[PDB]
């Protein structure tokens, strides 16, 4: 399409309305209610423009650009006097309640709000009555509330409801006492309720978190970082100020994860804060605790390693591929260790071949939007890969898209799809032990044990294609069932299967094969989603060893002497009597970690590693994509006394002073280079980063906006002397604001959005090439692995149904966004909004234990007899006992294991 | 519908229709074509934008065509007593009768039925009756408060 | 705590019975509560809401945008004056002053012994019979200051 805006001639997208069309071309239309995710509904009238018939017209017509098609041809004017002072009276009737509040106010320097007022140039006030005010709810722990400051654009209501699928916010009242909240002060129960800090374009929805250690913007430190946890990837901007991380804001990935994160990747960073943090090497000698610098600690570290006669090293899937290659290349391959289970190796090992050797395209999480049917089997996504289920419902909501588009609707009039497309979705199809959080759109949710969500699978496999094996044992109503399913997914042109490694269960990840393979088959279009557990577990997979059984049996045989423990607390893997036992028999435990673990206790040296704030590396999200996430901040700035490195840092300096006797703090690409060297399945990693050489016309990329403030000050009261700034060898960001962070700049990784006029969350359509779209000159982060040409075989070992046994209990397990991730528990905002830990109960089982709703029951595994309250779950199968996973006690190894002595305490 | 006009099989023609009396809650912008069509599917009556009008997607996403009282009312006229006798009811560009009628502080303030092209002054006297006593006509508005 | 009456469920599902979408009959829910109740109450919404299989954000939505739901405890007679263009013609301000000066209250709020409650309202569609008041089910016109405490006594 073509238009001419004032006259200069453009070249657009038709399918686009106005407004995205123009800020896509670098001009500045004011707007509020429009978001490029959400769609435009024309309420705020902020966008306003003035079109003309044609080229030979003079008098033309305000029209919205949100709400007006790019047509071919189409002749409009931004800058003409009627349309500025239509768009700086619309400022100025917003302006006429709101607060003078700036000052105390959250979003100042961040607000939407303050830069169109600055944008319209209105700053001359002529109202002079009274302003209306409202009394604010409590939203629960992370969102602050202050209904004052809102513009009634409706963009909360709109996300919160049309994208998000939450029901409890919502718009109330009338003419102009609109009301933006929920009916009654509570929590808002949607895991996606975080981005409404971003959403919402003025004050009225906070980060309350941030706000407890509020710093402006211009006074962050940020850094283009990967969200550690899940294995999703998202990509964020981790701000920092006064040595401590202090926000967590979402960073544009058009690939991954573009403009929402989750509440757990969101406000479960406050881990990093914690003041039991280890900040210096710390050696046992008897029973005192002597703190060591980096040098000293090396040397007896490396001293000790060589009187002994067999090190072995286990990694951990939380830390990076770096980290886990140094400590590999310390020990040796044969003595590296996987810090995972026998059975979650073994799962992960199965979901890595499905997906780079299934010959099924694997999709990146915006691509998962665009399927029309999708069954999901055995994994609770929105506990575990919140933004899978946000995609998910994406994908749902596409049949209502398809819909207004057969009636000619452009695909930005949002209004008019919903309208359309009134209750008709895209089929969903989830299994678990219990309802979901996406039952409320799912086509049907089949609440049945992992075996029979595997027998489901293989026999939806076995219907799809006959060559599959069949299931024997399948009720006349769940053929009927199944049978409904074979017709949604054969029927769909874009077929989605996602499973992954949480359900427990070999056999749900190879029935999700089999239907993947069956679609496949077939012709369809079929994709595959494996949800992973931690960070980087597709790289712990990938870079491959042994289990932590092999290792326990190896340090309890006597063969090994000396462990390295990296960034493992062992127990969320294993027993914790057997990995004490075996960390007690060994005579050198060396615990490299960022977190105060259960394990330190006995362990000889303590090395006090940097968490993802503090160090740089790379970690493979889900779908096998490298993405390099960078330091934010140096931590001997201003404790001058903290020897906090980089895990891969400590494991290269140590394997150096073990074999030359001297220490070796190497750089950051020369790790990348000898991971790409000796891994070569880890050879796309090279190229999710450039290089610390990497320039941008000769400068680095600038870490802090360039109006960083109190320079000479912030470190005033502990020398008056300005300290030396720090040095970044490893990447090529610097710790300063000489740097380059331009839109227009020839990079992918981005640390924060600004723009000038631009202060708010929206300046990231300054960074793109099309608002909505892509990063310009392309999204951080490579696939590792291409989709192969030949795929598996269909998985014959179908299980059996599940069979309650007296005295077992099988434990059904149920995640929870916060609660689950063990860094994102040592976050102290997640204590009040995690729920204590209830033990789930058939209403059958509770009957013939004779246990209620509420009493205590005690059991035992591994000789460890614990008590939890008991919750009735009406949708657990009987012979099943649900068991909060990640929890205080509850490793998340109980998943598919037998419980003994279930009884009453 | 006791007598068959209603319902199914409508007249022996096959033609089912059923129609219902939905009663509001008591706001003006629910006579609002599209809002009233958002207050009919039970939700808050903000009004819709146009296009899509409401005759390719009104309620529920159906075709759906919203008329007034009175242009249902004169639709059983047009269609028993012919269409060419509506159109030569007045020698106007609006075809057609028209209830019309002035209201406050008159002598008669009424609503009376009156061919299109009636002047106000023919409503006000002849009609209405003029204005009441010691009152000096000042202004008026012909169709009501907007 | 609230519960719904077994005859406000049977009604509320024969309106649901009346359109193809169940969050359609969320005003006559409402309304079917207000009269049965005076006003709709906090759990009135939660119960809707769980009736209807619509969240209660919406049904919160819907009573607190329409003005003759009532979320707020009202007395047992309701008088509805009307404010608007005609009736100021012919003097509706006399009426409510009367009101005022009878009731004892201001606008908007209720007597001590909750027996009448006032509020001024919308036009009432008998414009030509000005001024108009409603009282709980019955419309007056022709509306005299003097008039207003033999009208208001007979609701008790
Ligand atoms: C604010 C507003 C209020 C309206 N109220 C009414 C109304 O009460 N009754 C009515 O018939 N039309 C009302 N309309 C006009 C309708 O939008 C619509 O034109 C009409 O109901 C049907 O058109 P018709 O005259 O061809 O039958 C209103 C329009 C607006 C903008
Ligand atoms: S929301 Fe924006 S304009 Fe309003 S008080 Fe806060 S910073 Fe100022
Ligand atoms: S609360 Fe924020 S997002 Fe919601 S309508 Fe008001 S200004 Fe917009
Ligand atoms: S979905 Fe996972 S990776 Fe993304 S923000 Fe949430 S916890 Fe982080
Ligand atoms: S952005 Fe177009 S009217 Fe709001
Ligand atoms: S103006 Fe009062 S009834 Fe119409
Ligand atoms: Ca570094």
């Amino acid at each position: 399409a073509t238009i001419h805006v004032d006259g200069k001639e453009y070249e657009v997208n038709g399918a686009d309305n106005l407004l995205e069309a123009c800020l896509s071309l670098g001009l500045d239309i004011p707007y509020f209610c429009w978001h490029p995710a959400l769609g435009s509904v024309g309420a705020c009238r902020q966008c306003a423009v003035k079109q003309y018939q044609n080229a030979e017209d003079t008098r033309g017509r305000l029209v919205m650009s949100c709400m007006t098609p790019a047509s071919d041809g189409t002749f409009i004017s931004i800058d003409d006097e009627e349309a500025k002072q239509f768009r700086e009276s619309v400022v100025e009737w917003l302006m006429t309640n709101h607060p003078h509040d700036c000052p105390v106010c959250e979003e100042g320097g961040n607000c939407h709000l303050q830069d169109m007022t600055v944008m319209t140039g209105h700053s001359f006030r002529r109202y002079r009555f009274t302003k209306r005010t409202h009394r604010n709810q409590d939203l629960g722990p992370f969102i602050s509330h202050e209904m004052n400051r809102c513009i009634a654009c409706y963009r909360c209501v709109r996300y919160y409801k049309d994208y998000a699928g939450g029901t409890d916010l919502g718009v109330y009242g009338a003419h102009d006492n609109v009301y933006f909240g929920r009916p009654e002060d509570g929590t808002l129960e949607s895991e996606f309720s975080g981005n409404l800090v971003e959403i919402c374009p003025t004050g009225v929805f906070t980060d309350k978190t941030h706000s407890e250690r509020y710093n402006r913007k211009w006074d962050m430190q940020f850094a283009p970082s990967i969200c550690q946890q899940c294995s999703i990837g998202c990509n964020i901007s981790p701000g920092e100020r006064y040595g401590e991380l202090r926000r967590i804001e979402n960073r544009y990935n058009g690939t991954v994860n573009h403009y929402f994160l989750c509440d757990r990747g969101r406000f479960g960073y406050g881990y990093v804060n914690l003041k039991d943090r280890p900040r210096q090497p710390v050696q046992r000698r008897g029973d005192d605790f002597i703190t060591l610098n980096a040098e000293q600690a090396m040397q007896g570290a490396a001293d000790i390693l060589r009187q002994s006669k067999k090190v072995i090293g286990i990694g951990s899937p939380r830390a990076s591929v770096e980290s886990n290659f140094a400590l590999r290349e310390l020990v040796g391959e044969e003595n590296f260790y996987t810090g995972i289970a026998h059975g979650e190796q073994e799962r992960l090992q199965l979901a890595l071949k499905v997906l780079r050797e299934g010959g099924i395209y694997t999709p990146a999480l915006r691509e998962i939007e665009s399927y029309d049917a999708v069954l999901v089997l055995g994994e609770d996504v929105t506990q575990t890969g919140a933004r899978v289920a946000l995609a998910v419902r994406q994908a749902v909501k596409g049949k209502a898209r398809e819909m207004a588009a057969a009636q000619k609707v452009a695909d930005w009039q949002i209004a008019a799809i919903l309208n359309i497309g009134q209750r008709a979705k895209h089929p969903l199809f989830v299994t678990n032990v219990d309802d979901t959080r996406l039952d409320d759109i799912a086509a049907w949710t089949y609440r049945a044990p992992v075996e029979d969500q595997a027998r489901l699978g293989f026999a939806i496999a076995h219907a799809l294609d006959n060559s599959a094996p069949a299931v024997d044992g399948i009720e006349p109503e769940l053929q009927s069932k199944i049978d409904v399913i074979v017709q949604a997914l054969a029927g769909a042109k874009k077929p989605l299967i996602i499973s992954g490694t949480n359900a427990g269960s070999l056999e749900v990840i190879q029935a999700a094969a089999n239907v993947a393979k069956a679609l496949k088959g077939r012709g369809a279009d079929v994709g595959i989603t494996m949800i992973a557990r931690s960070v980087n577990s597709m790289g712990l997979g990938i870079m491959g060893g042994g289990s932590l059984e092999e290792a326990l049996t190896e340090l309890e045989t006597g063969r090994a002497d000396a462990v390295v423990v990296l960034e493992n607390d062992l127990h969320r893997h294993a027993s914790a009597t057997r990995v004490n036992a075996a960390l007690a028999k060994a005579p050198l435990v060396m615990v490299v970690d960022h977190q105060r673990t259960a394990i330190m206790e006995n362990a000889h040296l303590v090395l006090s590693a940097a968490s993802f704030a503090e160090s740089d590396g790379t970690v493979i999200n889900n779908e096998g994509r490298a993405q390099r996430f960078f330091q934010v901040y140096d931590p001997a700035y201003y404790d001058s006394k903290t020897v906090m490195l980089e895990s891969w840092r400590w494991l290269h300096s140590l394997h150096s002073t073990l074999l030359s006797r001297e220490v070796d703090w190497t750089q950051l690409d020369h790790v990348i280079d000898a991971v790409v060297a000796k891994i070569p399945e880890l050879a796309g990693i090279k190229d999710a980063a450039p290089d610390a050489t990497f320039r941008i016309r000769g400068q680095k990329l600038a870490r802090e906006p360039h109006r960083y403030s109190g320079r000479t000050a912030m470190r005033a009261n502990i020398s008056v002397h300005e300290p030396r700034q720090p040095q970044d060898i490893d990447t090529m960001f610097t710790f300063s604001m000489e740097g380059n962070n331009q839109p227009t700049a020839h990079r992918s990784q981005v640390p924060f959005a600004w723009a000038p006029g631009w202060n708010s969350p929206q300046a990231w359509n300054k960074f793109q090439d099309e608002v909505g779209g892509k990063l310009r000159f392309g999204d951080p982060g490579v696939r590792l692995f291409e989709t192969s040409e030949n795929g598996l075989d269909y998985f014959t070992s179908v299980p059996a149904r599940f069979q309650p046994q007296d005295g077992k209990w099988r434990i059904a397990p149920y995640y929870h966004l916060f609660g689950s991730d063990e860094l994102s528990q040592r976050a102290p905002v997640f204590q009040s909004r995690m729920p204590q830990p209830y033990i789930k109960l058939n209403p059958a089982d509770a009957a013939k234990l004779g246990v209620n709703a509420g009493t205590r029951v005690s059991f035992s595994y591994d000789g460890n007899t614990v008590t939890l309250p008991v919750e009735i779950a009406e949708g657990l199968t009987a012979g099943q006992v649900g068991l909060p996973m990640g929890m205080s006690g509850i490793a998340p190894v109980l998943a598919g294991a037998h419980l003994e002595d279930l009884k009453e305490a | 519908t006791e007598a068959g006009l209603l319902g199914k099989n409508i007249m022996g023609t096959g033609f089912d229709f059923e129609l219902f009396v939905h009663t509001g809650a008591g706001r003006y912008i629910c006579g609002e074509e599209t809002a009233l069509i958002n207050s009919l599917e039970g939700r808050r009556a903000n009004p819709r934008s146009k296009p899509p009008f409401p005759a390719t997607s009104g309620a529920w996403g159906k075709p759906t065509c919203v008329n007034n009282v009175e242009t249902l009312c004169n639709v059983p006229a047009i269609l028993a007593n012919g269409v060419e006798w509506y159109q030569n009811i007045s020698k106007s560009k609006d075809a057609g009768t028209k209830l019309m009628g002035f209201s406050g502080r008159v002598k008669n303030p009424g609503l009376w039925e009156l061919p299109f092209g009636t002047t106000a002054r023919e409503i006000l006297e002849d009609y209405a009756g003029g204005m009441r006593d010691g009152l000096k006509f000042k202004a008026w508005q012909p169709g009501g408060a907007g | 705590a609230f519960e719904l009456s077994a005859a406000e469920r049977e009604a509320i599902e024969h309106e649901m019975h009346h359109y193809e979408d169940p969050r359609a009959a969320s005003i006559e829910a409402l309304k079917i509560v207000q009269k049965q109740r005076g006003w709709v109450p906090d759990g009135a919404i939660h119960a809707i809401a769980d009736v209807l299989g619509i969240p209660a954000s919406d049904v919160e939505g819907v009573a607190t945008f329409y003005s003759q739901i009532f979320r707020q405890p009202v007395g047992r007679h309701v008088i509805r004056y009307c404010d608007s263009v005609v009736c100021h013609i012919n003097g509706y301000q006399g009426i409510q002053a009367a009101l005022e000066k009878k009731l004892n209250i201001k606008p908007g709020q209720t007597t001590f012994d909750g027996r009448f409650t006032l509020l001024p309202t919308c036009c009432l569609g008998n414009c030509d019979k000005g001024p108009n008041m409603m009282i709980d089910e019955d419309t007056h016109a022709h509306l005299t200051p003097e008039a207003i405490p033999e009208l208001l006594e007979r609701y008790k």
